[PDB]
């Protein structure tokens, strides 16, 4: 139906909890049998959020496979996503077994360690170079190399260690330190100058593995960062971006995770991120420029 | 603890 003459009448009717609330309806429902278990109780965050059977990733160890993570695959796309819960004191290593078994080279967080004066992710990193981590259960070794400040965002160089292989990798970590829970970023120029970072540094590339992307539950902020994304890659390799359906597309994401994207107005968002990112792809390069000026990264 | 939304 083309998504900027579907935009402006949906603004102008006024029906976007009415739009958002049919995507639940329409939602596939598949079995976390796994995941309800008795002893894995104490690996989930939320009793609510929880992976399916079907596409959780599994940990390479006969004592127990179980971690808050699924993978997204997009056929048609090309691209791949592990989207996870923000990790708890005890799934530290989890989550860094999982990193190194996948051979991902990028994490990207959409939230903050503590949000409305409750701890919301444990620091699963080091804040100073001088203080490595060591996670003594998984066997691995993590040290802080390097870090760039901006002004609503943090791009971090981290160095893995499996210390019984003696093998070490680079790990680069895009934190957005501006993007509140259940709410959208500041502007349209803002994320798009974020999700443009995350593509040039070579950490999306097919050479590698999935990049991993979470929030607090890893379903809301992680559902509109790969949702704008995966439309911005397929309207730049079907030559015909009139025919990309938004709503469809997020359904099909959805039959990998439950309950990408949670409110009506990060759907609003999404709309507005994919219309003004479909200007570079249609040949302006000028544009680029444009958005690092606009988000104020000073 | 929940976290979903479900109006």
């Amino acid at each position: 139906m083309e998504m900027e003459k579907e935009f402006e009448q949906i603004d102008k009717s006024g029906s976007w909890a009415a739009i958002y609330q049919d995507i639940r309806h329409e939602a596939s429902d598949f079995p976390c049998r796994v995941a309800k278990l008795p002893k894995n109780k104490n690996r989930n965050r939320y009793r609510d959020v929880s992976p399916f059977d079907h596409s959780r990733i599994k940990l390479h160890q006969e004592d127990n496979d179980y971690i808050n993570a699924s993978l997204i695959k997009m056929e048609e796309a090309q691209r791949s996503y592990i989207l996870t819960q923000g990790p708890l004191p005890n799934t530290c290593g989890h989550f860094w077994e999982m990193v190194w078994e996948q051979k991902s080279r990028g994490v990207v967080m959409l939230n903050r360690v503590m949000e409305k004066g409750s701890l919301k992710c444990a620091q699963y990193w080091p804040q100073k170079e001088e203080k490595e981590m060591i996670f003594e259960d998984t066997n691995l070794k993590l040290t802080l190399i390097s870090e760039d400040i901006k002004s609503y965002y943090t791009v971090r160089q981290l160095e893995l260690e499996n210390l019984t292989t003696q093998e070490t990798r680079e790990i680069l970590h895009f934190h957005y330190t501006t993007w509140p829970d259940f709410g959208v970023p500041e502007s349209p120029a803002s994320f798009l100058n974020f999700l443009f970072k995350v593509r040039e540094s070579g950490s999306l590339s097919p050479e590698h593995g999935p990049v991993v992307v979470h929030a607090s539950a890893g379903i809301g902020r992680s559902g509109t960062f790969c949702l704008a994304d995966t439309c911005l890659l397929l309207m730049d390799k079907r030559k015909d971006p009139s025919s990309v359906d938004i709503k469809k597309v997020l359904l099909e994401m959805r039959k990998f995770r439950m309950g990408l994207i949670q409110t009506a107005d990060q759907l609003r968002f999404s709309y507005l991120a994919v219309i003004e990112g479909a200007k570079f792809i249609m040949g302006d390069s000028s544009v680029q420029d444009q958005w690092k000026e606009l988000s104020h990264e000073d | 603890t929940d976290y979903y939304r479900k109006g």
